């Protein structure tokens, strides 16, 4: 069950050609937009989440 | 050194812009005709024969 | 709370063709467009003469 | 190799000497007309080169100004003339043509 | 300079009557002008490149 | 700051004949540019004076 | 070696089955030891009325907080204790509760789903607690400029229609909405022929049915009848909404022209055209060399921090356009370029680029149906919207048809000289005047 | 009625390269070359070289110019993406099958023929600033980055993003050296999804026989302990407290992996109380409002950190950390159930199985395994492995956390965030 | 701050302090970057009423006469309603802060808690510094007595 | 980017009659500004035609 990173927690940066740059390991944030009032930018000096190359018809 | 413009796409480009280029000359002539009341040409138009003979 | 945002009612200025939320504006478009285009078209004709 | 090539070589060493940039300490690449391909190649030059080339042209424009020319000793000796820009210019063009070909398909 | 002189020539011919030498000599100045600007300078320039190894 | 550099008119003049950079290099063959201008206005001037009598 | 074409036929046919109820139970069996089952309902917010609004959203919040049989919190306890993942989303047109779980656990997975979707204990204690939360949600939501701008586009694009409404409603309803209101929405909407049981993983389709029949038998059977209204067409308006706010450091702009709905054949073509324009983000690698003229120009001259085209589908309409973000002094240029690109595609799309877009669409299509969940969610949604489940092979077939002409044609039909729905937020002092954006929706050349 | 699947095939070349593949008859292909060139191999003299490197994946190569790599790939709707961790780098290219031949080429040119031209690299330094900026906008990034810098003195302490003082300063020669140094056969693995073993093998043997870098998966991280604190004003204090755990692969490190799930990791139900969460329940009891906490679990090749990560209002910070801490401390004390460890075990496995449902996910699992183990360990046995965790094993893991030198990183209004000292 | 922090010593001592204490002496002489543009006039107001009061004030005069200062004091410096003591009382702690830099020269300071000012012990320390050595006394010297 | 915004001449025209900001406010009494211009050129035009006979 190696995969240091998807072993959930340590950090894993991802750069791309087509898709957007990522950062994404494990620590909460999650049970946090629940006990609410966690703001966030709306694309303040930034990028864009979910990112693309997923569609349909 | 105009060979930069010599390939498939370029062909498709000029092709797409053909009907437009055509119409723009249709506007262009009728425009000169009517602004100079072209004797030679107008006579053929059915109406617009306001020059009897 | 940006969801309290209402877009003002416009019936007061809307062309008759575009008054019903029930139906497309797709249909009325050609005509509405045609009308205002015919207007300038003729205007140029007028300016031409 | 023999008479034939040294002949063309000296035709050039002549035309070169004839061109006259040398007398203003220039180098053939210093005299190249700057266009896009050129401009980028100049960008791509390393610090030292760039720095050297600006002092060179600067000396020349200074000469050309006061209409003098450099002492004969210091003129630039043909084929002691380093063609410093060419490799870059070549690759800069090389590149453009690729997009150019890519643009036709 | 050929272009210049040819123009000095051209001016001069322009100022002489349409007879004798002047006709044909002018007809040459003419061709030369066009031949020079349209074919002589460009090729002359391409050559200078090949001479520099450019 | 200054005056010559910010006054809407002055700027124009300043960035065209006062500060504007030029080759320390150009020769006499860069005079007929301004000489043409002189000729334009001198034509315009005398030209105007001749017209109040012509 | 097995070709791409060949590979498309390799995908197992999606098994669809109807309950004597109206429940359509569907599956796409595979080899995995894990899977995704859930209920897709044809409930949204375009289905709600000015005052009802926020109902489903309020219901989704209440959904996992206790059933009649599993009270207070055990639902979680059971779901969690078996390492399963319970999830739910809701849009203007669809609502979904789905469970991510170990394959062997398909039974209780389903049992759970049923209980949730049928015996929802909307206890007053909860429904009360829940409003304080949904209020907060709205407060946070207001900070996502993106989230705002898309609601506004919707808000003005659909001026007057139900579609104009947002999913959570205005604070007012979230604060006033009562259990009777909820109960009512559930009963009005949560009924068999409007809901699908979908799955994907290591399961034999037979099992699904057995379960579907076991815990979902008892909806529309003796129900339906009168008081089941259909969906009303929604009038797109073509307007603009600019919420100027120089306090924000970057501007969000989001333009669109009305597009046709889910089932329309000209979406595939619209999507290829889209792929050709593509997206961008400043963390992209390769700037100048991006294929997309927008993306490139953008990246080279820094005309934005990120853009992205799109095509939102609804019943008989949808929004079609792009949305970008950028410095206060770049909204014009950014608009200029995006607009000129659309037209270029309307007037002179070249043959080569259309292949890129078809290729981008296949890579997206295939790449997206990777993993139980997405597939399960594609089954459900597909059934709700297409009536079928359209096999990859067909989409390829559909995409293949499309060529240059097809693009410049379909594009011209939807984008040429049509009035846009404009939505701006942020420091929009420079966002072009509406006439101007409209005048940009066609060009004098052609 | 799907076809019966196939088997992954796995091959160790004598030169050290591992090759593994699977022919899922997928309409698309994924090829990833995994390299032991992660950030831990930088040193006080070239920090960030692996970042700018991660970012330079489409600069010109011999045999593929920037433009072509870009234009080339996009043309087939494919993708090229490189993803680093403190330990590996993973160049992963993806597309439809009919097209692997062209992506595999680009792939190779990038990994084995990079030119790092002066002016292309100069051109890119800025992106280190933009890149990191975009990443560090989640408090967690800095916190974990600091956590690591605090915990180690060695290699694992090096950061995923380039030190600010280094931006604009990493040289092409450094990139050159970094590649020759680490992108070699014995530190490489090549994974194929949707390709066939004879091809990968041929590609490997033809194109990936590179060797003359370093040898081991380490300088060997020296754990140390310590704590880093960032004054911020973010209203919410982010904090992580942690101790040295067990290295990846090893049995102990599954005792820990099981622990995380007892103490609690992510949520499993949209907006839940997290009933089965030892930490979250232990916190609410004493803390009344906005907070999240989760057990934290990193494991590297030759070490690992364990503990928990908390987010709370600037004044409850302490209470949240102190409650969180005691809860672990209470498992160390033996107060661990059994149906509880059982529940954990289930979440873990289901989670793992779940973790590789997808391709992009499976390819990453196989890739890392290749480098961490030189094996491919099937789910059946991973599950069989998770099963072997004894209740006592978990307790012991916790015992270890509770009793061993610690490491804290926290950022926000620290005025009520405890000190370690004070823990 | 920019102008000040251009001597490595500033940051080092600033960090030294932040490391050594958890309390008050750890606070820095220069405003935290995150605070620039964020300190409010009300904070300035409070800071003055809080600390610029008679019991925390002293008034020194060179070239003036005692009756004047006194009068100035009694007329103008009778302010009181802030806090009282010369402390929150610094808690010493220990620890260390490290800055990766690339300055070719490594600046480092290593230190332990000593004696409070005024006290006798603190002159034992003051004497020590001079045994171990402080500044140079001769332009360019070996610092023989160091 | 564009064309209208950077071409030395075009800019001029663009920043004077295309993009240049104006009060959404001004009334009819802001026409005699441009009407004066029309009058200037109409004088200039007919004025010119009268002069080839005068
Ligand atoms: C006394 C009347 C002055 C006539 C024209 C004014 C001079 C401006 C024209 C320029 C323009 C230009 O570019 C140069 C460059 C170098 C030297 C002179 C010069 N001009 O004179
Ligand atoms: C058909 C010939 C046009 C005549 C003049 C061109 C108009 C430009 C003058 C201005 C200037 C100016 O500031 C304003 C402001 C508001 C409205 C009009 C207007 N102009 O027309």
């Amino acid at each position: 069950m190696l995969s240091v990173a998807a072993r959930s927690g340590p950090f894993a940066p991802v750069l791309s050609a087509t898709s957007r740059g990522v950062a994404g390991a494990l620590r909460p944030l999650v049970q946090a937009a629940v006990p609410a009032t966690s703001e966030s930018p709306v694309l303040d000096l930034k990028r864009s989440v979910l990112c693309r190359e997923s569609l349909r018809g | 050194m105009l060979t930069r413009f010599l390939g498939p796409r370029y062909r498709q480009l000029a092709r797409n812009w053909v009907p437009t280029a055509q119409l723009w000359g249709a506007v262009g002539a009728v425009g000169l005709v009517w602004a100079t009341d072209w004797r030679l040409i107008l006579d053929w138009v059915p109406y617009i024969n306001g020059k009897f003979k | 709370s940006h969801t309290d945002i209402k877009v003002p009612d416009f019936s007061d200025y809307r062309r008759p063709e575009v008054l019903d939320s029930t139906k497309s504006s797709k249909e009325s478009s050609e005509a509405r467009k045609g009308f205002s285009y015919l207007v300038t078209a003729t205007t140029t004709v007028g300016v031409a003469y | 190799v023999s008479a034939s090539s040294r002949w063309l070589e000296g035709i050039r060493k002549w035309y070169y000497n004839a061109a006259g940039f040398n007398k203003l300490g220039l180098m053939r690449d210093d005299t190249i007309h700057e266009n896009d391909d050129v401009k980028e190649a100049i960008r791509r030059l390393p610090e030292n080169l760039y720095d050297d080339r600006v002092f060179r042209i600067k000396r020349a424009l200074d000469l050309s100004m006061r209409q003098q020319i450099l002492p004969k000793e210091q003129w630039t000796k043909y084929e002691e003339d380093k063609s410093y820009l060419e490799p870059y210019l070549k690759e800069v063009i090389r590149e453009r043509k690729e997009r150019e070909e890519w643009a036709k398909k | 300079w050929a272009l210049v002189a040819d123009l000095l020539t051209l001016t001069w011919i322009g100022g002489q009557p349409v007879e004798h030498p002047y006709i044909t000599i002018g007809q040459l100045a003419s061709v030369l002008y066009f031949l020079l600007i349209l074919v002589l300078m460009p090729t002359a320039g391409t050559i200078e490149n090949k001479l520099l190894k450019w | 700051t200054n005056i010559r550099k910010s006054h809407p008119l002055m700027k124009i003049v300043n960035n065209a004949f006062i500060d504007l950079p030029a080759p320390s290099n150009i020769s006499s063959w860069w005079n007929f540019g301004s000489l043409l201008g002189i000729c334009l206005i001198l034509q315009i001037l005398t030209g105007l004076f001749l017209a109040m009598h012509y | 070696t097995a070709t791409y074409a060949q590979a498309l036929q390799s995908v197992p046919e999606t098994q669809v089955s109807q309950l004597d109820n109206g429940l359509r139970v569907a599956s796409e069996q595979s080899s995995q030891p894990t899977c995704t089952v859930g209920v897709w309902i044809d409930a949204g917010s375009r289905y709600e009325s000015e005052k009802n609004n926020g109902a489903g959203y309020f219901v989704e919040h209440l959904a996992f907080k206790g059933t009649k049989n599993r009270p207070g919190n055990a639902l979680e306890k059971e779901v969690e204790s078996m390492g399963a993942h319970l999830n739910a989303y809701s849009t203007r047109e669809h609502t979904a509760y789905y469970i991510k779980a170990l394959s062997k656990d398909l039974p209780k997975a389903v049992e759970l789903l049923a209980d949730i979707v049928q015996n929802c204990s909307l206890e007053d204690s909860q429904i009360e607690k829940e409003r304080d939360v949904i209020l907060q949600e709205l407060q946070e939501n207001d900070t996502s400029m993106r989230d705002v701008v898309f609601n506004y586009l919707h808000a003005t694009a659909f001026q007057g229609t139900p579609l104009a409404q947002s999913v959570e409603g205005p604070s007012e309803n979230v604060r006033k909405l009562s259990r009777a209101d909820l109960t009512e929405y559930l009963s009005r909407h949560y009924k068999a022929p409007r809901m699908v049981l979908a799955a994907a993983g290591g399961l034999e389709h037979r099992q699904l049915l057995d379960l579907a029949q076991k815990h979902f038998s008892g909806l529309s059977g003796t129900y339906d009848e009168d008081a089941v209204p259909t969906l009303s067409p929604c009038r797109f308006t073509g307007s603009q909404i600019c919420h100027r706010e120089d306090g924000l450091p970057l501007a969000h702009v989001a333009i669109a022209v009305e597009g046709p709905g889910w089932a329309h054949p000209d979406n595939v073509a619209l999507q290829v055209a889209n792929a050709i324009i593509g997206h961008y983000d400043c963390t992209y690698g390769g700037g100048a060399h991006l294929s997309s003229p927008l993306a490139s120009i953008a990246a080279t001259n820094k005309l934005c921090q990120s853009f992205q085209t799109f095509n939102i589908c609804y019943a008989d309409t949808g929004l079609l356009g792009a949305h970008f973000v950028c410095d206060h002094m770049s909204i014009d240029d950014m608009m200029f370029v995006l607009q000129g690109q659309w037209m270029r595609l309307c007037t002179s799309a070249t043959e080569s680029e259309v292949l890129r877009g078809k290729n981008l669409l296949r890579n997206a299509l295939v790449s997206h149906l990777d993993g139980t969940t997405p597939v399960c969610e594609d089954i459900g949604r597909s059934l709700l919207t297409y009536g079928r489940r359209i096999p990859l092979a067909e989409w390829e077939s559909r995409i293949a048809e499309v060529d240059a002409r097809v693009v410049r044609e379909v594009c011209s039909k939807y984008f040429y000289d049509q009035c846009p729905a404009v939505a701006g937020f942020g420091p929009i002092e420079q966002l072009p005047d509406y006439n101007r954006i409209r005048s940009g929706m066609f060009w004098l050349r052609f | 009625v799907p076809p019966h699947p196939q088997d992954l095939e796995f091959t160790r070349l004598p030169n050290g390269l591992v090759i593994a593949s699977l022919e899922n008859y997928a309409p698309a292909s994924r090829i990833g070359l995994f390299i032991k060139a992660g950030s831990r191999y930088e040193n006080s003299n070239n920090l960030g070289t692996s970042h700018l490197l991660r970012l330079a994946s489409s600069l010109t190569t011999k045999g593929a110019s920037s433009f072509k790599i870009t234009r080339g790939i996009e043309a087939v709707g494919g993708k090229l993406s490189v993803t680093s961790t403190r330990e590996n780098m993973a160049y992963t290219v993806e597309c439809l099958r009919d097209d692997v031949d062209i992506l595999m080429e680009f792939l190779l040119n990038v990994t084995t023929a990079p030119e790092f031209r002066r002016w292309e690299v100069a051109a890119l330094q800025p992106q280190l600033r933009i890149d990191k900026a975009v990443a560090l906008q989640n408090p967690q990034a800095h916190v974990i980055e600091n956590l690591h810098a605090a915990a180690y003195r060695n290699a694992l302490a090096n950061s995923l993003y380039c030190p600010d003082y280094r931006i604009g300063k990493v040289t092409p020669v450094e990139l050159h050296d970094y590649v020759q140094n680490h992108f070699t056969s014995a530190r490489m693995a090549l994974i194929g999804l949707g390709v066939s073993h004879p091809v990968l093998k041929q590609v490997a043997e033809q194109f990936l026989n590179i060797r003359g870098g370093l040898g081991l998966s380490g300088a060997k991280a020296k754990y140390h302990g310590g704590e880093i604190r960032e004054q911020n004003g973010d209203s919410l204090v982010h904090a992580a407290l942690v101790a040295e755990s067990a290295a990846i692969g090893s049995a102990e490190a599954n005792a820990f992996s099981v622990l995380q799930h007892v103490l609690g990791a992510g949520p499993h139900v949209k907006r839940g109380s997290n009933a089965t969460s030892s930490l979250y329940q232990a916190v609410a009891k004493g803390v009344h409002q906005p907070f999240d906490v989760s057990a934290f679990n990193a494991s590297y090749s030759d070490s690992g950190l364990f503990g928990f990560y908390t987010i709370s209002q600037a004044a409850s910070a302490g209470d949240v950390i102190k409650a969180a801490y005691n809860q672990v401390k209470t498992i160390a004390q033996g107060n661990l159930s059994n149906p509880d460890v059982q529940a954990a075990k289930n979440k873990l496995k289901a989670g793992y199985l779940m973790s590789v449902e997808s391709s992009e996910g499976f390819l990453d699992e196989v890739g890392s395994q290749a480098l961490a183990a030189g094996s491919y360990t099937p789910p059946s046995t991973v599950l069989q492995q998770i099963d072997a965790v004894a209740d006592a094993d978990v307790i012991n893991a916790a015992k270890k956390f509770v009793s061993g030198r610690k490491s804290m990183a926290a950022s926000g209004n620290l005025g009520h965030t405890p000190f370690i000292d004070e823990l």
